[PDB]
Parts: C-alpha cells; structure tokens; sequence
C-alpha cells in the first residue's frame, strides 16, 4: 500500500532526524561568529580592498 | 495503519521540536549584540556585462573568480571575462528555456538545464573551435531548478520533480537520488567539504544531504514560503534560507534548528538568491523587487542595498575570492559589485 | 505683427530649453534607448535647428541688410539655414509618423531595419532638397538676399517636400486614428481616443494641415499666429508630451534620483 | 512549520449543516489568501472557495455559491467553511489550503495532487 | 595597446558579439508562445495540427516551430512536468501570448476557469495576453443539443445568462449551442476583464478538434498584441 510505504518512510526518516547530537545555539553561534572574526580581513566585500588591488578597478 | 503512522509521525515531530528548544539556550541575536556593526556597505557596479537578450535565469561564478557563466532564456550559455567584460564563449542551448548553470570547479566544463528537464554538460576545452555538449542527463522527470559540480565527474542536480540526484557524467547515469523532499526543489548549494549539500525546495523545507551515503540526515522547517535560493556558510556548519516569504533564515546544521531570520517589513518581495561573502558576515539576498540586499549574517540588519537592477534579480554569486558579487537579472543585465576602501 | 515676433521667439526660446533638457534624458537613460527614443531625439534636435535657424535668419536679415557691412553672404546661409531646418522639422515630423505605422504594420516586431531608412531619409532629403534650391538660386534668380521665396520655378523645391511631407503625414495620422478606433472597438474609451489624437496632433504637426496646399496669402492672418506663433511652442509641448508625461521617462528619472 | 489542521467535518444528513474549521500554525495567516479544497471520492481534487487576505474578496465555485460560506478569523489565525445545506455531491475529503506567497492572489497548485501548504483534510460524508 | 593575448580576446568576443546581433534578429522576430491546457484540450490536436500544416522521454517542454506569412512562432508545450507550475510558469514572463485551451464540452471546465485566473492573475504572467481557444465546439453542440447534461447544473448563472448581441454565431447553429458557448466565453471573459486593467487581453476564440484557421487566429492577436505594445509604448492606448 503507496500511502503505508510513504508514512513508514516518513517515521523512520524522522527518527534518524530524532536520534541527531545536537549542539547548543549557542555553541553554533560562537562558532559562526569566531569564523566571521577570523576572516573579516580575508573578505574585500566587508573591508574593500585598495583600488590598486580590486581587478574590477575603473 | 496510516492514522497510527501519522500520530507516530506527530509524535516524531513533537520530540525534534522539543529537542531543538533545548538547544535554544541563547539566540544569534543576543550573543551578536555586542559585536560592533558591519556598516553601510555601498558598492558599486563596476560592470555590466550586457549581451543577454532574453532575463538571466542562473549565474556561476569560476573557482578563479574571473570567468562568469550566465543562463539566459534566449537559449545562449554566456562565458564572461569579469575583467574585460570579454564573452570567452556563447554556447548555443538545444533548449531556450534553461533555468540553472554550472561551472565546474576546473573550468573545464559548463552544465545547464532547466523544462528540458536535461543537465546538459558543456566541454569547454575541446580541440574544435567551439564548445560541444558532452553529455545531456535525461533522467529527471522534472524542470532542472539548480545544478552544481562535485568534479569534474560528477554532477549534483535539482528538479522540479521533488528530488536531487547525482550524476555520474561518464557514464550519464544517476549514482544516486535524493528523494525525501515533497515539493519542486529550488535549489543546492554544496558545503565546501563537497561531502554534504542542503536543497531547499517548494516544500518550504530544506534539508541536507550526504552526497555518498543518499540520505537526508536533517530537515529544516522554519521557512513559511517556498525555499528559492540556499547557500551555504563558508565554514560548512550552517546556511541560509531565501524565501517566497520575503525572509532569508540562517540555519545551524548542529543546532539542527534557526539561528537567525532576515526580514524587513518593507520587504513583501520574495528572495530570489541568496549568497555569503567570503567571511560570511554578509548574507546577499536578490528580490523579486529588483534590489539586492546585503544583511548583516550576525545581526540581521540590512548593511546595504544594491539598487542597480531594472528588473527582478534572478542569480547572485559571490566569487570564491570573494572581490565581487554579480548580480544577474531579468533585465537581461548581469552587473558585477564591489566595494570601495 | 510685432505680438507675433513676442510670441514665436520666446516660445522658441521655451522650446529650446525644453528639447535640450529632453534630449539630454533620452540620451542619458540608456534604458531608453529604444528606437522610438531616437526617433523622438531626432525630432526634438529638429525643432532646436528651426528654432536656431530661425534666430539667425532674422538676426542676419535685420542686421547684415543694412547695419553690418561685406556680411552679405551670411544672410543668404542664413536662409539655407532656416529652409534645411524647416525641412528636417516637417521630415521627422513624417518620419515619426512611418515609424509609428511601419511598427503597427510590420508583422515582426524587428523593424529596426526601417529605423536606418528613417534617419537616411529624415536628414539626407533635407540636405538633398536644400542642396537643390542652392545650387537654383545660384544658377537662376540670385538675389542679394535668398529670401525673395518668389522664384516658383525654385522655390517649390523646399516648398513642395514640405506640402507632401504634411499630406502624407495626414494620412499616416488617419490611418494610426483607424487602427486606435478598431483597438478600442464605450464612455471612457472615446476620452482615450481624443487623449491620444491630442498627443498626436503635436507629434505629426497635423496643425499645418490647415494651411499646407492653400495658397500662401490665403488665411494668412490666421495662418501666422498658428504657424508661425503656436509652431514656435510646439517643440515645448512635443517635449513636454513625449518625454516629461512619459511613464518610462518619469520612472527612469525616479529610480535614478 | 507550516502546518494545516482541518476540523469540524463528519457524517451528516443530508441538507445539514456542518462549520468546517482549520487551525493555521506556523505562517503569517493574515498574509495569505486562503482556499477551501476537496477531493470527492469517485474525482480529482477539486478547489471550492478562497478567500483573501481580509476577507474582501471572497470567491466559490457554482455547486457552492449559495450553499457554503468561507471565513477567516485573522486573529485566531483559522479558516472556516459555513457548509449549509450540504448535498450528497459534497461528500468529500476537505482541505484546507493556503496560497503559496504572501501578499499575492495567483492561487497557483492548490489543487494539485500533491502541494505543501495543505492540510490532511477532514472527510465529510452527507 | 593590447596585448596580443588581449588582442585575440577582444577579437573573440567581437566574434561573438557579431553572432549574437545575428541571434538577436533571430531571436527578436520570433513570436515565442506557451501553449497550456489540461488534459482533457486538444492542445495535442493544435500542435499536431500546425506542426503538419507548417514547417528522450523525460522532456518536459516540447517546441513546435510553425510559420504564417513571414512571421515565425515557436509554440511552447509544457509535457513532462508536474502538475505544480507556480515555478516553472515563470520562464515564460516574455512570451508574446499564453494559448489557453479549455475543453468547453466538459463541464469541468470549472478547473479551466480557476486555471485561467491563476495564469491571468500572476504577478509574472500579467503584461501576458491569452489566446483563449474554447476547442472542442463540435463536442460542445452534440453535448448541448443532447440535453443529458445541463449547464445550469454546473453553473447556476446559465439560467439567467442571455446570449448577447455581439454574438457572431455559424449560420447553421442551434441558439442554445450559441448559448452554451457565449456563456463559457463570457466566463472567461469576466476572469478577464476583473484585473487586466489594459495591461494585457484575452482573446477568445471557438475552435474544433482540428481546424485549419487556428495558425491565422494565433497571427492575427499576435498581431494585435503587438499593435497594442507599441500603441502603449507610445502612450497612445
């Protein structure tokens, strides 16, 4: 029966979401943060480069 | 029974919930509080690559930041020399009607597809003086809404019938499906460990996938709207979420659950795109209102907009070097951004 | 007479500010770029030239006749000046008409093919006609100042383009108001019909029909205030109706400021 | 997450009346027009009445004109269908579904075989 | 001043440019057209019908290229997607008409209707007109003049609707079948005329299984779309 198999599918897919380690967002949040510091001077849209480095200079 | 099945469903869905609001021990909001704002980000379009006759549909950006594909649905593939705004090529499309491209990470090829329901694989560095189709997928039963290199070999693809697949483009076969979603995928982006990749889709959900293992290992609900645009943070451990529902939303892969929604009240358009700056302090989302907005990933506040677009924005890519964002547009313009000290 | 002169250089003057500032929009606003936007551009810078010419016909016949000098010759260019200008007026003004029915006739959308015949004409016909009224009036009935228009024989060689530019122009504007009348085949369409044929009767310059096959002494009192007086604000209203009244124009302005 | 949850439907004789009632979780329910949908069981699905984001403008089809009347409580974020005088052609599995976007009247899929923003459905048997 | 790899750049893409003004005109002078209907329509029957009259299995669009007098069309059939359109509908914001055809014999055709206002209503299809082809008329007159089913049963307005004078029926055909069939137009109709504000128009036309004039008819309101584009570009309508 379609419908059995696709709500059996559905159970067992949310059990393996169930069953997951996850961390505090606040944990995650440290950890995007952290990333977003230590690349903020890695990323020319955040902090524009000299024009004599940016190649779509005028 | 499909009742029991569904209360145990419910149930399931009740114990995800409850577990997610155990990990919301502090919100993004709170802990960015104190971190000192981004600014008013203005940048400039430094080009407008014009050539396009018909609206944009997709953008992908080379790994060497330099050489742009655009999807156009007057059937032509454009290559575009940022630099210059050189055309390296123009590839005349056996279907006008693509919605997504591709640039392999080598360059070597370019993939598009879209109602042909074909990913059409473009070898660029044939012997002959024109690029040829190398391979054209054909097993979707469903529009091609995004696809994305793994290599050069494979292939990941989106359809509008609900699911993914990996192809294998040697072979031309699909080495695996990704079945779970429930409505029109929309979207893919890769982490950058190639490993995972999340695929939003019309069924407001996103999820994320093991390319080896075909497998959803989570989905993420917080979306009212269909999911349009995903992308995902550099640093492989969240992404965001562009909307029908005029909100972009950040997602933790282990907080299993929304950091962070981006929303203005003025905003009523859609998210059309959705993409980080290299840091990932800046989240770029283009609108159905033709504007792109780049927010503050942090702290969810609009740094700026990108107002330059005379029609819906369509594709927004930042380079991997992260020195420009181009934004595409149903405009048939394709103008490429950046700041300036 | 002089309330005329009043009238008809200061609605010039209107006109010429009018048009440059029109012409700078359409030139600028590289989405209005559309071959229609070059078509009214041309237009506009022809109104500028009848405008110019016109002051320096009037300027040259007051002063170089008596109170300047050899100045002689700058009176006679002067009045070709004034003729070449009046002839590119009265050309585009026909050449906005055959683009406007060649875009409603032609079965593609892709008559921009005809946008280059338009432009090959609306300037080369004027120079051409011009060229020959010059090279007649030198070689038949030169006169110290070219102005003396009663040479028949030569004469018609602006005069007659202009009357045949004005009658083809008629036609065109009655066939645009039947393709209008079967678009909108019942209270407010009839409003939109006298809307559009009012922004039309600048655009041809319809209002010369009233006074193009007669001839030049019949209804001249009427025929210089509307000619001579209204004509001289017609580039304003033209300005006014095809650039500043225009959606695309104003949204264009808009999302630039 | 977005979630509809019909009510209310149930047996009924025929000519009752029966208030079917949608409970709207997780999305701005005022922002999206709302539908009434059913699948009778012998037939595809079928749309039988929408209504706006206020209510303004309100829309069923010509087996339901007079019959039933579609409602919406923006405040306690639920749908409802006054299904008076019920027939036995109005046997049917009932849902309850939303428009895709906000802030928009397109109406797209809400009958489709399958689409997101519908709800399990409430059988009514007359 | 360029290097002669900047040289033979620059030639590249002028090669290019050059092949791109030519697809361009190409490109421009075709009347792109998305042909949509259920099932139950004949669209099957009018793209069989002009791909014989002019000029893999997956594949969820089908292009049938026809041609009347010079103007080339390339009509577009969605085939292989799902039933959910809200997204792949929008590819064709640009084309020149959406041909809408309904199976007026089937009083299902209520679908039709809801179908119409969605495709009339989006916010990307607005600025689109609609051929609207009411096909299968000869299916439509058996079924009226049969009387086993009855409008009025599926849409109570019939009882009261009366053909209108504007009404150009065939010499031969029954008042009831006009009837019938000046109803289901003017159903669409009002769809119509509730919210295109003159941005766009609907274009009925009564067609059968297969009839010849079905290329002229899309000619003409293309035609006519495009009269009225250039006539709103000029602020004229």
């Amino acid at each position: 029966t379609a419908s059995i198999a696709q709500a059996r599918k559905l159970v067992e897919q949310l059990k393996m979401e169930a069953n997951i380690d996850r961390i505090k967002v606040s944990k995650a949040a440290a950890d995007l943060m952290a990333y977003c510091e230590a690349h903020a001077k890695e990323d020319p849209l955040l902090t524009p480069v000299p024009a004599s480095e940016n190649p779509f200079r005028e | 029974e499909l009742d029991q099945l569904r209360q145990e469903a419910e149930q399931l869905k009740n114990q995800i919930r409850d577990a997610r609001k155990a990990c919301a021990d502090a919100t993004l909001s709170q802990i960015t509080n104190n971190i000192d704002p981004v600014g008013r980000i203005q940048m400039r379009t430094r080009r407008t690559l014009r050539g396009h006759l018909a609206k944009i549909y997709a953008m992908h950006w080379g790994t060497d930041s330099r050489l742009l594909v655009s999807a156009s649905q007057d059937g032509k593939l454009i290559i575009w020399d940022s630099y210059t705004t050189n055309k390296v090529h123009a590839i005349p499309l056996r279907s006008s009607w693509v919605m997504t491209c591709a640039y392999a990470p080598s360059g070597n090829y370019v993939a598009c597809g879209g109602l042909d329901n074909i990913c059409s694989i473009y070898n660029l560095k044939t012997r002959e003086g024109n690029v040829r189709v190398s391979r054209e997928l054909a097993g979707h039963t469903g529009y091609l809404s995004c696809c994305r290199f793994l290599d050069d070999n494979q292939i990941v693809t989106s359809s509008g019938d609900t699911t993914c697949a990996l192809w294998d483009i040697e072979t031309g076969q699909q080495t695996t499906t990704f079945t779970g979603h429930t409505g029109d995928v929309m979207s893919l982006s890769l982490a950058p460990d190639t490993r995972l990749f999340v695929s939003g889709a019309c069924d407001a959900s996103a999820k994320l996938w093991d390319v080896r293992e075909g497998m959803c290992r989570q989905t993420f609900t917080g979306h009212e709207s269909d999911i349009n645009a995903i992308c995902f943070f550099p640093n492989g451990n969240a992404f965001a979420t562009g909307s029908d529902d005029a909100t972009c939303r950040l997602f933790d892969l282990r907080a299993d659950q929304e950091l962070m929604t981006y929303s203005h009240d003025n905003i009523i358009c859609g998210i059309t795109s959705v993409s980080f700056s290299k840091s990932g302090r800046l989240l770029l989302a283009g609108y159905d209102d033709f504007n792109c907005n780049v927010w503050d990933a942090l702290k969810a506040d609009r740094a700026g907009v990108l107002a330059g677009h005379d029609n819906r924005v369509s594709c927004l890519g930042v380079t991997d070097d992260g020195m420009a964002v181009a934004t595409g547009s149903w405009d048939s313009f394709l103008k490429i951004w950046n700041g300036s000290s | 007479f002089s309330t005329v002169k009043i009238i008809y250089t200061v609605g010039h003057s209107i006109s010429i500010v009018a048009l440059f500032v029109a012409i700078t929009i359409l030139v600028a606003l590289r989405r209005l770029h559309c071959p229609r936007n070059y078509v009214h551009t041309q237009l506009f810078t022809t109104f500028i030239l009848k405008a110019g010419a016109v002051f320096l016909k009037d300027a040259a016949l007051f002063h170089s006749d008596d109170t300047d000098h050899f100045s002689t010759v700058l009176c006679k260019v002067s009045v070709a000046a004034s003729h070449f200008a009046t002839m590119t007026n009265f050309s585009w003004l026909l050449a906005e008409a055959v683009y406007l029915n060649c875009l409603l006739a032609s079965t593609s959308p892709s008559s921009r093919r005809a946008f280059w015949w338009l432009v090959l004409a609306g300037w080369g016909l004027p120079v051409l006609f011009t060229g020959t009224w010059v090279s007649c009036k030198l070689a038949f009935e030169d006169i110290a100042c070219w102005d003396l228009d009663d040479t028949s024989p030569y004469w018609w060689i602006i005069k007659g383009p202009i009357v045949l530019s004005v009658g083809v122009n008629f036609g065109l504007f009655l066939n645009i108001i039947r393709i209008l009348v079967r678009k909108l085949e019942t209270q407010s369409q009839y409003w939109r019909l006298s809307k559009s044929t009012l922004f039309l009767i600048p655009l041809f310059g319809i209002h010369y029909i009233i006074f193009n096959f007669l001839p030049d002494n019949a209804g001249l009192g009427i025929r210089l205030p509307l000619e001579l007086g209204l004509g001289s604000f017609q580039g304003f209203i033209v300005a006014i109706l095809y650039c500043f009244l225009n959606q695309e124009v104003r949204t264009e302005i808009s999302r630039k400021w | 997450q977005v979630q509809l949850q019909e009510s209310g439907g149930g047996l009924v004789q025929p000519g009752g009346s029966l208030r079917l009632s949608c409970a709207a979780s997780g999305f701005t329910f005022s922002n999206y027009k709302m539908n009434w949908v059913r699948q009778a069981p012998g037939k595809g699905l079928e749309w039988v009445s929408d209504i706006s984001q206020s209510g303004a403008s309100i829309s069923y089809t010509g087996s339901v004109k007079g019959r039933f009347t579609i409602s919406r409580d923006n405040a306690k974020n639920t749908l409802y269908l006054q299904m008076n005088s019920l027939k036995p052609e109005d046997t049917a599995v009932y849902y309850c579904a939303r428009c895709p976007a906000p802030f928009t009247r397109d109406c797209f899929d809400v009958t489709s075989t399958t689409y997101a923003y519908r709800g399990q459905g409430t059988q009514v048997t007359v | 001043t360029l290097s002669a790899e900047d040289k033979a750049a620059v030639e590249r893409s002028k090669m290019i440019e050059k092949q791109l003004q030519k697809d361009k005109q190409v490109y421009r002078a075709t009347h792109r057209l998305l042909l949509l209907g259920a099932d139950n329509s004949g669209k099957s029957t009018i793209v069989k019908q002009m791909r014989i009259y002019h000029v893999v299995k997956t594949s969820g669009i089908f292009e049938t290229k026809f041609q009347v007098d010079k103007v080339n069309f390339h009509m577009f059939d969605v085939g292989a997607q799902r039933d959910e359109r809200r997204k792949w509908i929008q590819c064709f914001n640009d084309v020149t008409a959406i041909i809408f055809v309904v199976d007026s014999s089937d009083y299902r055709l209520q679908e039709a209707l809801n179908d119409f206002k969605s495709i009339w209503n989006n916010r990307w299809l607005r600025t689109i007109s609609v051929i609207l082809f009411l096909n299968k008329q000869d299916l439509l007159a058996e079924k009226v003049l049969a009387g086993k089913s009855k409008i009025e049963d599926y849409f109570p307005e019939f009882a009261r609707y009366t053909t209108p004078e504007d009404a150009t029926p065939e010499p031969g055909e029954d008042p009831r079948v006009t009837r019938a069939k000046y109803f289901i137009r003017d159903e669409f109709l009002r769809i119509s005329t509730a919210s295109g504000d003159g941005r766009h128009y609907c274009y009925p036309h009564f067609t059968c299984s297969v009839d010849t004039e079905n290329a002229r008819r899309i000619f003409n309101d293309c035609r006519d779309i495009i009269q009225r584009m250039h006539l709103r570009q000029y602020e004229l309508l």
